[PDB]
RNA sequence: CAUGGAAGUCGGAAUCCGCUAAGGACUGUGUAACAACUCACCUGCCGAAUGUACUAGCCCUGAAAAUGGAUGGCGCUCAAGC
């Protein structure tokens, strides 16, 4: 859903890699709906999974989705 | 063998902190069945199984930390698990006995007891009557539903179930197998 | 026509074989060395060509 | 490199008797009697326990020790055959010309004889005679089966191979002409 | 992302996490598309070894000619050979 503007018709025939989205609590906010359906020890595990889940988006600017999840230095909530 | 090292410290750390250890004999049970009991017992107690610990509990016997560990050495033979918990014996006596699954036959599975289909109406589509005629079962179609007029023996107890009958057992919701957790003798109880 | 299972049974005896590259001998499917002596027990084997 | 001691064991069930003399083995049980001669192999037979037969080789080479396990399974096959028998099955495989067989009864002796007609539409009538102790039957369970049964695995199997080897196609692509009779299952008479 | 339809398995581009002792955003089979099935990985049985690549001794393949035929002959196999 966090995609670049509108996905207009007749534009997906060519490459459609222009879906870059920002990496912030906005993606983390959307993780609360799932609420760690399969164990994961509350949202702490889900936050790491959800953060790296959007691996195609490559997070925001220099930061990468894998580095943020790998570095265990952020707050639980 | 990075995970191998993680097993050694995990086993020794958890055994000493919990004074009560319960052994469980689980065999040929679906993985999902252990998944739910792990989540159901997630709050209290942790279940953990691995390969036989030929010297890993014997190492716990060498130091005088628990003279009673060396008494429990011969009880392990194979596919026997241990449960680490702090609850009372009475409350955990039947706690892990829940969710006995209904295992279907596997095209030749030995039925311990004679299986019989009582007279009744299947209620399914009459296009499947070819399956009934394979066994030569007397069936009469009433109101578009297949009816068994007279009971027909499926397979004798202790005999291999026919591959057609084993498949036929699936849609009839009848099978001789009921899989559940097994309780082994613990601490000479 | 031939029943599918029967055609599989017959093919096991004259279709699924290994062939030596030196003496054209028939070998078992999992063989690694020819069994005949005139080729020196060579290990240059190729599968039997399928029909298509 | 010569190995000092190599040993194998054969259990014996409490139903039959076995006697060995001058490397000649005689096995007798509920379903009959069989004999085998092993005078060409240097083996030492002995009675390990009340119902176990032991055999061993001393100071043998790598090639000599190899035959030790071969002897053990052959004698075990004899024990199985006299208490459970053997049973082979065969099937007919044809595309256009049906294959007709006639398993006539004993021909004034214990031997059975099998007649095969109309192989790929040929005018030969081809005849094979089975070894003694082997009985050939036309199956009634389902179509196009030959059932061979007997006491000894060596005689039953070789006779079955005789039937398969006689139905051959010549000067044709055998990947296309799959005509013939083939063996499909091996097992015992009991269970 | 793709889309009459592609749920691992037309195709294009990425390869994280939960639960565990272990099972891959999968090596095939397979569905219009799901499914089903296989493999991968781990567990139960057993009882002490196992896997890959190289070096050089005897032997074997490579080894086809014209009268009958020559380790000198007979013959020899834990040799009467090296
Ligand atoms: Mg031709
Ligand atoms: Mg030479
Ligand atoms: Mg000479
Ligand atoms: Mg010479
Ligand atoms: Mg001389
Ligand atoms: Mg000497
Ligand atoms: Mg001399
Ligand atoms: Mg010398
Ligand atoms: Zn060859």
């Amino acid at each position: 859903a966090l995609k670049e503007p509108p996905r207009d018709r007749k534009k997906e025939k060519n490459i459609k890699h222009n879906k870059s989205v920002s990496l912030d609590e906005i993606i983390e906010i959307a993780r609360t709906m799932r609420f760690k359906s399969f164990s994961k020890d509350l949202k702490g595990g889900v936050k790491e999974i959800l953060g790296t889940a959007f691996s195609v988006g490559c997070q925001v600017d220099g930061k990468s989705p894998k580095a943020i999840s790998d570095a265990i230095e952020a707050g639980e909530i | 063998s990075g995970n191998k090292a993680g097993y050694f410290d995990k086993l020794k750390g958890l055994l000493e902190e919990y004074p009560s250890i319960f052994v469980v004999s689980v065999d040929n049970v679906s993985s999902q069945q252990m998944h739910e009991i792990r989540k159901a017992l997630r709050g209290q107690g942790v279940v953990l199984m691995g390969k036989n610990t030929m010297v890993r509990r014997a190492l716990k016997t060498f130091m005088p930390d628990h003279p009673e560990y060396e008494r429990l050495l011969p009880f392990v033979k194979g596919n026997v698990g241990f449960v680490f918990t702090n609850g009372d014996l009475k409350e955990v006596r039947e706690k892990i006995l829940s969710n006995r699954i209904k295992a279907p036959a596997r095209a030749g599975a030995i039925a311990p007891v004679d299986v019989w289909v009582p007279a009744g109406n299947t209620g399914m589509e009459p296009g499947k009557t070819s399956f009934f005629q394979a066994l030569g079962i007397p069936t009469k179609i009433a109101r578009g539903t297949i009816e068994i007029t007279t009971d027909i023996k499926l397979v004798e107890a202790g005999a291999k179930v026919g591959p057609s009958e084993a498949t036929l057992l699936n849609m009839l919701n009848i099978s001789p197998f009921t899989y559940g957790m097994g309780i082994a003798q613990v601490y000479d109880q | 026509i031939i029943e599918p299972s029967l055609k599989a049974l017959a093919s096991k005896f004259n279709c699924d074989k290994m062939i030596c590259r030196k003496c054209y001998a028939r070998l078992p499917p999992r063989a690694t060395n020819c069994r005949k002596r005139k080729c020196g027990h060579s290990n240059q084997l190729r599968p039997k060509k399928k029909l298509k | 490199m010569r190995y000092i001691h190599s040993e194998e064991t054969i259990p014996v069930p409490e139903n039959l008797k076995v006697s060995i003399k001058s490397r000649l083995v005689t096995v007798e049980g509920p379903r009959g009697k069989l004999q085998k001669d092993l005078s060409h192999i240097a083996v030492n037979f002995s009675v390990v326990k009340k119902g176990v037969i032991g055999l061993e080789i001393h100071h043998g080479s790598r090639k000599d020790v190899a035959a030790l396990r071969t002897v053990r399974t052959i004698i075990n096959n004899m024990i199985i055959g006299v208490t459970k028998g053997f049973k082979y099955k065969m099937r007919y495989v044809y595309a256009h010309f049906p294959i007709n067989v006639n398993v006539e009864k004993n021909a004034e002796t214990g031997c059975y004889e099998v007649e095969i007609r109309n192989f790929i539409g040929e005018k030969i009538v081809r005849k094979v005679v089975m070894a003694p102790g082997v009985e050939v039957e036309i199956s009634k369970a389902q179509k196009d089966e030959l059932i061979l049964s007997g006491n000894s695995l060596e005689a039953v199997s070789q006779s079955a191979a005789d039937i398969q080897q006689i139905c051959k196609v010549r000067n044709k692509d055998i990947r296309k002409f799959l005509d013939g009779i083939y063996v499909s299952e091996k097992g015992n008479i009991v269970e």
